[PDB]
């Protein structure tokens, strides 16, 4: 059946330019309009352009006029999306979608554009330990702080994922430049400890594996 | 439902018709399809396929739709 | 342009009743009006285009209707899997717009969160950074505030927050807060205070801790 | 009359269904589709897609054109 | 077995009126019955099923209709292309069976026929046979009689005939009548006659010749 | 779109077997019903039998079992008809069509099964000129009579195709295992014998052609 595959990631300067391509199989984008869609967090939605394959013609929301130049390759089955002189303003979610009514049932599963001057990093790993005036209920919270690392993603499991229940992995947050992101585990005062915990931090952009023992104190 | 026939569109009338002779639109889009089209229904019933991209199939929809 | 808005852009609902999202046109869009379903890590889904056409892959129980400018969607027997947000999209004229969106939630018990307070690591000390961790987990309804004290003050500059969203298990939610600061800073003061407000209690919850003794 | 849209069967329900919820069936044989299929007219107007080799879909059909 | 029979095997019609072709079963098949057309050279073509459905690329002006057991196909403005046999068929029970068709022919004024009789060349004698040829040709109507004389006597043994369709430019019917012998037989005798029996004269033509004489 | 391809011509002797193919283009014999027609010039059409290549179960007129089998080869979309023990009754000619309800939309263009002993033979080619008595008309005629060959067809022409107005071609007749076939053309007084006429008679299965110029007497 119909399906878009999209570039899935980007990393780009500020003042910088991009291209987005998104691939189709199982229909001809000569045959329909290729739409983009911007979407934030913050303010949701935002229709782009489209562009007939069959012509090369193009329609856009005047916002976006000198900024997005979308462009088509009916060989290669292909829609893209320019993005000129990039700013935060422009770092969003992008998605590539078909309609020749203007309603869209096909979506691509969309390409992530961080508007970022940062280098790829490594992350650094802290634990996340109770004090003295800390041990005391009968459930403890272990945690862990993956700090300064970028881009994303950074998966994280505790005990290589034998600890999955009470286990709180929370979204990564832009701090200057860098990504922090952290993540606790709860079990019983019984168990650590007694029992030994870990954090497993995985950072794929860097090869890095970081594997953090939680001790206390 | 999921047995239920799909109807599509093989071909393109290659001339215009007018918004007279018009009495309601379709819209097709099932990938089962070769591609997105229009069904016109005459005011005799009659059924007829069109190119969702072209001028006069727009303004003929956006018509019948402001249409009562 | 067209604005399209809706009622609420969140319901607390229960598996099992009838939930009806609402869409506001800024002028009549004659039946050329679509609605969305987007779950947190993938596009959104057309149900329902002309107002009333059913997408084939989509449940029965998910219908539309309206005229002129007012929309609604309607979903019966709400299924789990229908937990997420809604919007409503017109392409009448472009340039195309969506409205803001509903988010549905699942409704339970009150929770107050689980707060837990952590010092800095020595692991990060060692770079010069000092970073104070604070988890409120598992806590119901989603709305909550976090406010950090040193030594008494009130502090708002170095701190971090995030959310996660309603867990498909509990039906709760949870937040992180940071609070980072040079390690000179750290060391200049005291105490430090995590304080959380919530439905759930007429009194902020205070987790805390020295920085000299352990 | 070239244009005229073309319906066709993608599936074929696989579960019988009792002449009493039939009303009326249609023959599609368009070199246009697939192949050659059997549409079923439900007493409440709704069209379900069936193999006409299958012998209650025969049976059928012949219930349904000896009836009035 | 159901029996398909059809009014006439034969019409003369004329350009631009209306055609009626009948068709009875020997009992009743609930519109299911096909119509369909053939030409000399090639296989039938379907043009109408279920007794009323038109096959797309079929021209308008057919159509056909009835119930029970009589059914009719219809062509308005009749086509010089229209031209051909017609037959319908049966498929509500096997053994399905056919009817015995119906021929279009074009009707036009009476054209007694040309006729032309050749003695056996010198090349077959050679070989010990003897054949006598006579052409009947651009006659109408179709039907003619061919008789062979030898000096005087009616002969039908060593006889080979055939015919041609209707002629698409003038409309007549053309004939070949062999006459085929031993060339002792052939020397044997003398007069070779060869006699046409056609509606445009109640005396018969007549061409011959003797083998003694040139 | 859909189309079926047939032997075209077969030569058997009486009492053999013989099998005949239609291969389909177009379309997928597994989703329809193939079935067999017999033609004759005098007793018309008749519905031989079926074949479902999905399961490859037949279905019979009485009157053919024992005399015809029919099977299929759904990976070469091909549909055979076979018959046994072959008369003249047999010979005529067999269409192979498609048909799931029991008419038929689609058919093949046949072949043509003639149940004879005869061996390709060349044509014998007779002139036909008038006698004496005959030379007196405004338009004269002469013939051709082309007998003695086999199999079939057997083309013909007028001085190379230049004359093709008044000519009168027969269709072949059997005459005792051999066919016999005769042409006539009609020229003004004129133009003969003053100007030359020739007959052409062409026999592909014996490599022949034959030129035959009409003389007097």
């Amino acid at each position: 059946e119909v399906q878009l595959q999209q570039s899935g990631a980007e990393l780009v300067k500020a003042g910088a330019s991009v291209k987005l391509s998104c691939p189709a199989s199982g229909l001809n984008i000569k045959d329909t309009y290729m739409h983009w869609v911007k979407q934030r967090p913050e303010q949701g939605l935002e229709w782009i352009g489209r562009i007939d394959p069959a012509n090369g013609n193009t329609k856009f929301d005047p916002k976006f006029q000198g900024k997005a130049t979308i462009t088509a390759d009916t060989s290669s089955n292909t829609a893209y999306l320019q993005l000129s002189s990039l700013t935060s303003e422009d770092t969003a979610v992008y998605y590539c979608a078909r309609g020749v009514f203007g309603f869209f049932d096909y979506w691509g599963q969309g390409t992530t554009l961080t508007v970022s001057s940062a280098k790829t990093t490594a992350p650094s790993v802290y634990p996340l330990a109770p004090v003295c005036g800390d041990t005391t209920g009968s459930s403890v919270t272990l945690g862990c702080l993956v700090k300064g690392y970028f881009p994303e993603p950074v998966t994280l499991t505790w005990n290589s994922g034998s600890l999955s229940s009470g286990v709180h992995t929370f979204p990564a947050v832009l701090q200057s430049d860098l990504y922090t992101l952290s993540s606790s585990v709860t079990v019983t005062s019984s168990t650590w400890p007694s029992q030994s915990i870990t954090c497993n931090v995985a950072h794929p952009a860097s090869s890095t594996k970081v594997d953090k023992k939680i001790v206390p104190r | 439902a999921i047995n239920a026939p799909v109807t599509c569109c093989y071909n393109f009338t290659n001339r215009k018709i007018s918004v007279q002779r018009l009495a309601s639109y379709r819209r097709i889009t099932s990938s089962k399809c070769p591609k997105e089209a229009v069904i016109f229904k005459t005011i005799v019933a009659k059924e007829i396929c069109a190119d969702p991209k072209q001028k006069w199939v727009q303004d003929s929809m956006d018509h019948l739709d402001k249409q009562t | 342009d067209i604005q399209m808005t809706q009622s609420s852009s969140s319901f607390s609902v229960s598996l099992g009743d009838r939930v009806t999202i609402t869409c506001k046109a800024t002028e009549d869009i004659y039946n050329r009006l679509a609605w969305y379903q987007q779950k947190p890590g993938s596009a959104p889904r057309l149900l329902i285009s002309g107002a009333t056409s059913l997408e084939t892959g989509v449940p029965s129980r998910f219908s539309g209707s309206g005229s002129g400018k007012d929309y609604t969607l309607s979903i019966t027997s709400l299924q789990t899997e229908d937990v997420a947000t809604y919007y409503c999209q017109q392409f009448w004229s472009a340039p195309y717009t969506f409205g803001g969106g509903t988010k549905l939630e699942i409704k339970r018990a009150d929770a107050a969160p689980t707060v837990s307070i952590f010092p800095p690591s020595s692991e990060q000390l060692t770079s010069g950074g000092a970073s104070v961790v604070c988890f409120l987990n598992n806590f119901y309804p989603k709305d909550i505030n976090v406010k950090w004290k040193i030594d008494g003050s009130e502090r708002q500059n170095g701190v971090l927050n995030s959310w996660t969203d309603q867990d498909s298990k509990d039906s709760t939610y949870s937040m992180s807060s940071t609070l980072t600061l040079t390690k000179d800073e750290y060391e200049r003061h005291n105490s430090y205070t995590c304080e959380a407000t919530h439905k759930t209690s007429t009194s902020p919850i205070v987790k805390s801790f020295n920085r000299n003794e352990c």
